């Protein structure tokens, strides 16, 4: 199965229940390769695909984040907590810098989700 | 985002324009909900561009166009509409069953 | 190169409802001058609406011509009725209604339930290549502009025959 | 600039752009001079129509091309569809300039709006984009709009646009919103050959959104060609407008409604062939069940003919729904060329009957052998065209239509179609029975005061260069399928 | 939710509020001044005072009248409807106050530099006669009526020509927006204004914006000789006020958009002679170069101020029949005709 | 700073910039310009008129 | 971003009247009567409620309107891409407004225009 983006996104934002931690991890896997894949589409400054992107991504990570803490052990549950924090200041950053569009400091703001996503990544394991 | 929303919105128009196309007892109000139907069509493809279309903005053009042809409508009737109340001195179409 | 993520939800939710209440009153008042004002409401949230998808020249075009058109339909809807008639109000309901107004329901709800079982978003994931604008068109105007100029010339002089054919139809079945 | 690219693209439209001359020079003269003569005006709209012609024949030959980026498909298939409407709007131009001059209205307005109508009908015939296939039937549906409430005094007329107005709103909207949905759900594409592409490349080809998007572009399209419960518009407008644009919309307006089925079903819809072939047998099989049936019942002409042509479309329908490989547009082919003779014939009498009479109901064409034999002769030769009877072109066409039809296993339609045609015999042979009445007291005085003039007059050489068709074609049908299988 | 970017959106709000909030001050305080204006110019060419004791030279009479209106009773009509009737002047009101929002004082002291530009103000100044119809059919009255009646023939008879000037001017500058077009003028300096090279269409632009803002020979909806108020009739209280700043604001909106299409904007400069003052008042850069440029479009502005205040005065005002075909007749043909010109004209230059 | 914005000046020169043209509009050139409007009030030609409401 | 401003400007410009209409509310009295209430019809008391109903010839104007602001709106992107592209523009708007004016000079002849 696949779990989840089967559906039109307000009836699985809506109606439906929710991940499982194990369904979240996948889920936080799959928005990061989505991420590394983006650049092309960043280096073509076509913001309105990139700001889609990053809605839809944001709105999936703001479950699987939280719903994804239970895989975490307890020893690193309020570092990864940290670092999903950090993850959220760096999208939101990105978000600022595809709306209201700049090159230097949306691909600034890029990397930076990336190394984020990547440390996220690196907790979750 | 809920764009998606906007899909629901144009459907829902286009159901209510439909509904109002039928139990319409003034055909100035069939005109308008004709053109609320053209609306929700219009609404679709609009949004359809946004999603699809950043470049070269087909569904634009053709939402131009759909608005064109429904301002050519409405300037064709009412001048129907002053024909019909020049011979009848009536608007009410349910009434006018003659050709039957 | 849009809104905030909430504002824009908030007003998409806000103009979704203006719209609603604006199709309600066309399709629930007797008066045709109270629907065709209720139909006014429609048509700026419609133009709002193309404004917050990314439809800046189209927002201005359904303005002026629907405009223009509402003004019309108000002037002979005026010249084309009984008296005022503020006492209509909210025509009766009939049989003949109740019927439609399931066919209608019917036909919304197979209109949404394939809505919200399509996954919008996985288009525009594989439409890449569409969403590649060229960077030297920095104005929105200037890329319809161009497009309606080149990609769409056969319609834009059928366009111009019709409107011609229309004006003088109208003016020909309307005159005493 | 080079004003090239288009200038060599505008070449090839160019019998369209010889009909937006005739119709400019037409309107401009109209204008400018007080006076108004029947004759120029004559001259006008004929020397319009048969210079399209005369350059349509001439680009015959050439190689297909899509011109206007993606905009008109020029090939053999809707070459053929559109000297068709040519063909009908030049035998349907005499047939109004008497109707519309004994009504002692204007004219030229007539003739501009079936120039446009026309002009209309040619570019939906190639229209290889979805905003071309939704303007240019745009500029034949607005134009029939004008037409059929031209009377303008007819309290019938207004009705009939009414009727007209608000059912032609309710379709081509329906259709728009088919065409949104085919559009949203592939990938913003709307050239024709270009959307299954697009759909394949977002693999939505089997998305639940493309089978509303058939459904809303086959009941947009079967109102317009009026088969099955689509068919409601149709009477009351043949009922209560006049003759010759109710020919007109009979002939003209299921040509251009075929070519866009033919070019809606087959190049942006193969991949779904097995929803709206089982669409299109509904769609044919309660046509000829539900336009056989009641009008048998009819006492009026015009309404009667108007349950014929909702009958007869099933017929055309069986060779969309055959396909290409089984004949199949070769016979929609062969049989709408013989439809547009039968139709215009049988409306010419119509015209002529009711200018020298004044009536339009069946009861008030007893006794018409021994006042005019030569008219009798020709409505019923017309009529029993119309009903498939041998020696005439309908029988020809029909079993034409149903060889396709039997070599392709659909056994179901071509009995529902010969059932049908033995029920379309009744009708076709009452007004015959009628016209054959030697009985004085049920003569109507109606035609007991007929004059029929020592003039020949315009609609009896337009209906002799059909009359003498639909008889003598019937060995030239050999002719003209190698015209039509030729196209692919 | 980041509670990083939260607050720095939240502070990036209020820093667009904040031109928001003082280009209102300053259009109620506009609106003010061409009250007073209009009064004192009315008063001087029929040598009277004008408004002497509100103040100290009557500076304080619009405030007066303006507070006065907040003061006074709402008066709604019990036969007519009361949504329409308060929906109405608020509808005028948005829609003309919504035209502000493009117009350039500086060359970046615009409040939103939308590339739609002109496009949007003709759109959104094409809804206020639908609120004037609307007042006019919810007062239940036969002034109101015929008064909303002519408003919504006016509109449509002096729409089309405003459009097609403006349409020129888009040609010869190759963009909608305002900022594009006052720079394409400020190429050439004084002489390249489109006022020397678009004379008809300044012309033309000038009665159809003397239309549209209703003022006299083109008042025929208030009309106060024929109809008592017109669609004012029944008005009373603050909608009245409305129903005044949406005028007044229309007549300011005109004369700016005058003074940015077909005079040079903000700029003035001759390059072609040696003026020394006109070199170094474009020398200045910065915040003094801002404020001249301000200075300078307001005296621009001022100048088609005075001359409708003083044809309101001075004219009489027109028959329905005569708006009519003045719009229809001699106007259309004529910006089609200098539309054609631009047109021939700019084939030159590509 | 960000990408869009080039040379832009220091703040405290434009806040002193800023703070005489407020010194020299509000409350310097008013005064001076009612007194030229109260004086002068019937000494006005056409040309004077103009400018007097101009200011 | 350049139309954030806009939404926000919109919201300020539909507020505004919003609170004309509340401190008119909370500032002015309510003295109603009976009288009052009347409608205004120059002292008399006024005959049936308003209604006019014109003639059709001289509202025709509004049939030409509909048609001419679409035919406006139609010529604002060719101006917009004059310049990028060449004469080909020119030629494919020159149609255009020469269907435009023998439109214009069919409503004056035909005496929809005349009032
Ligand atoms: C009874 C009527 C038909 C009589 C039998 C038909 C055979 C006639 C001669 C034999 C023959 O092959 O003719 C062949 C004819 C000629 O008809 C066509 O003519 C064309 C010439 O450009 C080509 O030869 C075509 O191939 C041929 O079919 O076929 C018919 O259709 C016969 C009727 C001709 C029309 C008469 C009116
Ligand atoms: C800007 C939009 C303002 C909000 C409009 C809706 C207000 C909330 C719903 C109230 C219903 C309403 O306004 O209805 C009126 C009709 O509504 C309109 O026509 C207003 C909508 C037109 C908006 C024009 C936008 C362009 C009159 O019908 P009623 O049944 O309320 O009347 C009762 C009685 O007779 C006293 O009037
Ligand atoms: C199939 C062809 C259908 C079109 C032609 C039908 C026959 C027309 C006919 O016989 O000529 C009439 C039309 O004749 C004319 O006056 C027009 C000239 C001929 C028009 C018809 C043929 C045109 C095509 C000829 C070949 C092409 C010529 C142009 C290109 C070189 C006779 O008109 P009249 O003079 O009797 O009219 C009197 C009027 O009604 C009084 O009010
Ligand atoms: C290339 C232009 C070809 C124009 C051919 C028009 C022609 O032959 O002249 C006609 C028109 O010539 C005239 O006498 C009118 C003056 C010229 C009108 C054309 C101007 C616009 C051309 C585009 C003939 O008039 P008639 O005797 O058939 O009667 C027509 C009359 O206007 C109405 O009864
Ligand atoms: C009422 C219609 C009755 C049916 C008429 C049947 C006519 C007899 C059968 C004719 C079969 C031979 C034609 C097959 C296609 C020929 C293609 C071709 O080359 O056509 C040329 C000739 O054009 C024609 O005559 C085509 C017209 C016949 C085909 C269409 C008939 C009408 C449609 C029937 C339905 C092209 O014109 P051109 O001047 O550019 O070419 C010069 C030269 O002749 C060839 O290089
Ligand atoms: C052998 C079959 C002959 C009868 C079928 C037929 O060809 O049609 C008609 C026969 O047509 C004729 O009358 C002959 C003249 C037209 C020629 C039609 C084809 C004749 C037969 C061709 C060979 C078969 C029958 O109807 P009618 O026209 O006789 O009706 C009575 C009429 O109104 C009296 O005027
Ligand atoms: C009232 C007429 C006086 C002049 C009005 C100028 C327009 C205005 O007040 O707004 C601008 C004023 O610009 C200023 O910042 C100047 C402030 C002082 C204005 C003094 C007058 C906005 O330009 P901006 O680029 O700063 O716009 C906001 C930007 O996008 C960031 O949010
Ligand atoms: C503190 C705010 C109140 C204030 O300044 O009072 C004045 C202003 O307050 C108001 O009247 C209300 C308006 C608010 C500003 C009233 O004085 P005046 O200008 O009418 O009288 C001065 C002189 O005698 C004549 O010029
Ligand atoms: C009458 C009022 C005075 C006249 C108008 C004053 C404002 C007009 C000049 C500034 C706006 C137009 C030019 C834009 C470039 C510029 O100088 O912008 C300044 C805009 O200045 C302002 O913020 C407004 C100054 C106060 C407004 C008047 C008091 C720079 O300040 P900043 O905050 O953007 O950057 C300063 C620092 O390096 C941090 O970035
Ligand atoms: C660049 C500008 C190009 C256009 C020039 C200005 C507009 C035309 C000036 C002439 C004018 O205004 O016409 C008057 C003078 O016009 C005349 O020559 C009087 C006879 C009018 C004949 C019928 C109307 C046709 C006029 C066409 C004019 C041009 C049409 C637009 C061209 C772009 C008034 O005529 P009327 O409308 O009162 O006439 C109708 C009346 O009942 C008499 O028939
Ligand atoms: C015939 C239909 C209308 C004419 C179409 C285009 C005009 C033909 C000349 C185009 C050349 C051009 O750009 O206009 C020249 C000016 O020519 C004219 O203005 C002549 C036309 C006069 C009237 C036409 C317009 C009104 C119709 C300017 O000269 P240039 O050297 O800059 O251009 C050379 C090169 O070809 C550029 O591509
Ligand atoms: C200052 C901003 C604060 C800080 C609050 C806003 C205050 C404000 C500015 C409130 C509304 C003021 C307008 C602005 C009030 C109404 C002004 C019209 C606009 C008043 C109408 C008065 C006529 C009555 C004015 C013009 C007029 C003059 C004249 O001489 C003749 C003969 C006639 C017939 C006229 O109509």
């Amino acid at each position: 199965e696949f779990k989840w983006g089967t559906r039109s996104f307000i009836w699985e934002r809506f109606f439906e229940p929710g991940l499982s931690p194990e369904d979240a991890v996948s889920r936080i896997k799959n928005t990061a390769e989505g991420l590394h894949s983006l650049r092309h589409m960043l280096e073509t400054m076509s913001w309105r695909y990139v700001i889609f992107y990053i809605r839809l991504k944001q709105a999936y990570l703001k479950q699987d984040m939280k719903s994804a803490m239970i895989m975490v052990p307890e020893g690193r549950r309020d570092d990864y907590s940290n670092a999903a924090n950090e993850l959220v200041d760096n999208m939101a950053e990105f978000d600022y810098y595809v709306r209201t569009p700049k090159v230097y400091e949306s691909y600034v703001s890029y990397e930076k989700t990336l190394k984020s996503i990547d440390n996220l990544l690196g907790f979750l394991a | 985002m809920i764009l998606e929303h906007v899909l629901v919105l144009s459907a829902f128009l286009f159901s209510i324009g439909i509904y109002g196309l039928v139990t319409s007892r003034n055909l100035v109000r069939a005109l308008m909900c004709l053109e609320l139907i053209l609306n929700a069509v219009n609404l679709n493809f609009v949004t359809f561009s946004d999603f699809f279309d950043s470049r070269q903005l087909k569904g634009n053009i053709f939402s131009i166009f759909v608005i064109a042809i429904a301002a050519a409508e409405a300037a064709i009737g009412p001048a129907i509409v002053s024909s019909i109340y020049r011979n009848r001195k009536s608007i009410r179409i349910n009434q006018s069953n003659l050709l039957n | 190169m849009d809104l905030p993520g909430p504002i824009h939800d908030f007003l998409l939710v806000f103009l979704g409802s203006g719209l609603i209440l604006g199709a309600l009153g066309v399709v629930l008042f007797t008066n045709p001058i109270f629907s065709a004002f209720s139909l006014g409401l429609v048509l700026v949230c419609i133009s709002l609406f193309y404004i917050l998808a990314n439809s800046h020249f189209v927002a201005s075009a359904q303005l002026l011509i629907y405009v223009g058109a509402i003004n019309v339909l108000i002037i002979f809807s005026v010249m084309f009725m009984s008296g005022p008639e503020y006492d209509k109000k909210f025509q009766l309901w009939t049989v003949g209604d109740g019927v439609t107004s399931l066919v209608c329901i019917s036909l919304f709800v197979s209109l949404i339930s394939t809505i919200l079982n399509t996954s919008w978003y996985g288009i525009i994931w594989t439409t890449k290549s569409n969403q590649i604008l060229e960077q030297d068109l920095i104005n929105a105007s200037q890329q319809i502009g161009i497009h309606l100029s080149t990609d769409f010339f056969l319609p834009f002089e059928l366009i111009s025959i019709i409107l011609l054919v229309s004006l003088i139809g109208a003016i020909a079945v309307a005159r005493q | 600039k080079a004003f090239h690219l288009l200038l060599f693209d505008g070449s090839l439209i160019f019998p369209e752009c010889i009909l937006i001359f005739g119709l400019i020079l037409l309107l401009m003269i109209d204008s400018t001079s007080d006076q108004k003569d029947i004759p120029w005006l004559y001259f006008i709209s004929s020397t319009s129509l048969v210079m399209s012609i005369t350059a349509l024949l001439f680009r015959w030959r050439e190689e297909p091309m899509i011109s206007f980026s993606g905009n008109f498909q020029t090939n053999n298939f809707n070459e053929i569809f559109q000297f068709l409407i040519l063909l009908c709007s030049t035998l349907c131009i005499p047939l109004s300039v008497e109707y519309i001059e004994c009504t002692e209205m204007a004219l030229t307005e007539f003739l501009l709006f079936i120039l446009t109508a026309t002009l209309g009908g040619m570019f939906l015939c190639g229209a290889n984009d979805l905003i071309t296939i939704f303007v240019a039937p745009e500029c034949f549906s607005l134009c029939s709009y004008l037409l059929s409430g031209y009377t303008k005094k007819d309290v019938r007329s207004n009705e009939a646009t009414t009727k007209y107005l608000l059912m032609g709103g309710a379709s081509s909207s329906i259709l728009v919103h088919g065409f949104s949905w085919l559009y949203g759900s592939s990938g913003g594409e709307i050239e024709l050959q270009e959307i299954v592409n697009g759909l394949i490349n977002t693999q939505m080809y089997n998305s639940p959104g493309i089978s509303i998007a058939l459904i809303f572009i086959t009941v947009g399209i079967g109102f317009k060609l009026s088969p099955a419960p689509s068919h409601q518009w149709t009477p009351d407008v043949y009922e209560g407008s006049p003759t010759p644009v109710v020919a007109f919309l009979s002939v003209t307006s299921k040509v251009a409604a075929s070519a866009s089925a033919t070019r809606i079903f087959d190049i942006p819809f193969y991949f779904s062939s097995n929803e709206w072939h089982l669409l299109l047998e509904i769609l044919a099989i309660l046509s000829m069940i539900l336009g056989n049936l009641i009008a048998i019942t009819q006492t009026s002409m015009k309404r009667m003919l108007a349950y014929s042509s909702i009958g007869q479309i099933g017929y055309v329908i069986i060779g969309i729904i055959v396909g290409d490989s089984n004949d199949g547009y070769a016979s929609m082919i062969t049989y709408m060329l013989f439809y547009i003779s039968m139709n215009l014939g049988t409306f010419a009498c119509i015209v002529l009957f009711g200018l020298r009479t004044g009536t339009d109901n069946i009861r008030d064409y007893a006794g018409l052998y021994t006042k005019d034999p030569f008219l009798a002769l020709s409505l019923a030769l017309c009529l029993l065209s119309l009903g498939g009877l041998p020696p005439l072109a309908g029988f020809f066409g029909k079993i034409y239509l149903f060889w396709c039809g039997w070599q392709a296993g659909l056994y179901f339609l071509v009995l529902i179609g010969l059932l049908t045609s033995v029920l379309s015999i009744y009708y076709y042979l009452k007004i015959i029975k009628l016209l054959m009445t030697g009985r004085n007291q049920e003569i109507t005085p109606h035609v007991r005061n007929y004059r029929r003039s020592p003039l020949r007059s315009k609609n009896s050489i337009e209906f002799s260069m059909i009359v003498c068709v639909i008889a003598s074609t019937i060995p030239g049908i050999s002719m003209n399928p190698i015209i039509t299988i030729a196209q692919d | 939710f980041s509670r990083l970017e939260f607050l720095k959106e939240v502070y990036e709000t209020i820093w667009m509020l904040f031109p928001i909030l003082i280009l209102v001050l300053g259009i109620t305080i506009g609106v003010l001044v061409i009250v007073w204006l209009e009064r004192e110019i009315s008063a001087s060419i029929q040598q009277r005072i004008g408004p002497e004791y509100a103040g100290p030279l009557g500076i304080l009479q619009a405030l007066a009248d303006g507070t006065k209106l907040l003061f006074k009773e709402n008066l709604l009509p019990s036969r007519g409807d009361t949504y329409l009737f308060s929906i109405g002047p608020s509808i005028a009101v948005i829609s003309i106050l919504l035209g502000y929002l493009i117009i350039p004082f500086g060359s970046r002291l615009v409040l939103a530099d939308l590339s739609i530009g002109v496009f949007l103000w003709i759109a959104v100044s094409s809804i206020a006669p639908i609120g004037l119809l609307m007042s006019g059919y919810g007062s239940n009255n036969k002034y109101s009526f015929l008064g909303g009646l002519r408003a919504a023939a006016q509109s449509i008879s002096y729409e089309i020509p405003l459009t097609l000037c403006v349409l020129s001017i888009s040609l010869l500058s190759n963009s909608s927006s305002t900022v594009d077009i006052v720079e394409a003028q400020s190429k050439y300096g004084f002489w390249g204004w489109n006022l020397w090279r678009q004379p008809i269409g300044f012309i033309v632009f000038i009665i159809s914006s003397l239309a549209e803002c209703e003022r006299l020979p083109f008042d025929l909806p208030e009309a106060e000789e024929e109809l008592v108020a017109g669609y004012q009739t029944e008005y009373s209280g603050i909608k009245f006020g409305l129903f005044y700043v949406a005028s007044y604001l229309n007549l300011l909106i005109s004369s700016l958009f005058v003074t940015v299409l077909y005079l040079g904007g903000w700029n003035l400069s001759i390059p072609y002679i040696f003026i020394s003052e006109f070199f170094e008042i474009n020398k200045i850069d910065g915040v003094f170069g801002t404020t001249i440029g301000i200075f300078i479009t307001l005296a621009k502005t001022f100048l088609f101020l005075f001359i409708p205040i003083t044809t309101r005065w001075t004219l009489p005002r027109l028959r329905m029949d005569q708006l009519l075909n003045l719009g229809w007749k001699f106007l259309l043909p004529i910006s089609l005709g200098n539309l054609l010109l631009t047109t021939s004209s700019q084939l030159f230059s590509l | 700073a960000v990408t869009g914005v080039n040379n832009q000046e220091d703040l405290i020169w434009v806040l002193l910039k800023a703070g005489v043209v407020g010194f020299c509009y509000f409350l310097i050139m008013p005064p001076i310009i009612m007194n030229w409007l109260r004086i002068r009030w019937y000494r006005r030609n056409l040309l004077e008129m103009y400018f007097q409401f101009m200011f | 971003y350049e139309y954030d401003i806009f939404w926000a400007f919109l919201i300020i410009s539909s507020v505004i009247p919003i609170l004309a209409f509340l401190f008119s509310g909370i500032l002015a009295p309510i003295s109603k009567g009976p009288e009052k209430l009347s409608s205004y019809e120059s002292g008399i008391e006024p005959m049936g409620d308003a209604w006019l109903q014109f003639r059709i010839r001289y509202y025709m104007f509004a049939l030409v309107f509909v048609v001419f602001d679409v035919e406006t709106v139609f010529l604002y992107p060719w101006a917009m891409s004059f310049d990028i592209l060449g004469v080909s523009v020119f030629i494919e708007a020159l149609i255009f407004v020469l269907i435009l004016i023998v439109g214009l000079v069919y409503a004056w002849r035909k005496g929809a225009l005349e009032w």
